[PDB]
DNA sequence: GTTGGATTTATATCATTTTACTAACTGATAGCGGAACTTTGGGAGTAAAAGAGTCTCCGCGAAAATGGC
DNA sequence: GCCATTTTCGGCCTCTGTGAAAAACTCCCAAAGTTCCGCTATCAGTTAGTAAAATGATATAAATCCAAC
């Protein structure tokens, strides 16, 4: 799932032109970064970062977790 | 697209049903299937072609 | 013990980005209707006289329900 | 009551493919069919615009709290 562009997400055009600001590619980007790293950030605010949390939670990978020798 | 009705419908009479215009209508059907083409929502009537 | 500045929360207003709803142009495409033209489809007609059907087949038997006397 | 002519039946499965005769023309008229062109409806594709909603960013006001005197 680590490795699908982050526009097979269905997230709102606010939430992907804030991630592009970032250069965020490919998902598993997003969720190596925290919400107060995301949240610091030009129009990623509030009810963004709530709607692209529970987008996440129904991948079900919140943000946060690590892994191994990416890529 | 006539869906569970007795007729199916130009814009005009989906327009008037509604409190709606020509590009109103022609642009939410786009959006619809601009929706319905991500993948997210495709798998299972991808299997029906 | 304290107290006041500051370092955070609390509430509201402002700016930016996006949505919802317009119109105009572009380009095509299908559908309908009319005019002309070619093809098809139905009808009438033929004036030496010509003036009685097929039809091959026909290698079946036992029993019962029917007329006719 | 008795001939004497009709009528009615005769096992189950499985494969199997049929083209195989037969002799008229001619003229006139009406309607269907074919094709072309023009008008009209209907939709995709694209761009730009305007008002409004949504969302985030900043501002403005306090709570209190912690350190220094």
């Amino acid at each position: 799932i680590l490795l699908r562009p982050v526009d097979d997400l269905e997230l709102t055009v606010r939430s992907a032109n804030c991630l592009k600001a970032e250069a965020i590619h490919y998902i598993g980007d997003l969720v190596q970064r925290t919400e107060v790293e995301l949240l610091k950030t030009p129009n990623l605010g509030k009810k963004s970062l709530t709607e692209i949390k529970d987008v996440l939670a129904s991948r079900g990978l919140s943000l946060g977790m690590r892994l191994e020798n990416w890529p | 697209f006539g869906i569970d009705m007795n007729t199916d419908h130009t814009l005009e009479e989906v327009g008037k049903q509604f409190d709606v215009t020509r590009e109103r209508i022609r642009q939410i059907e786009a959006k619809a299937l601009r929706k319905l083409r991500h993948p997210s929502r495709s798998e299972v009537l991808r299997s029906f072609l």
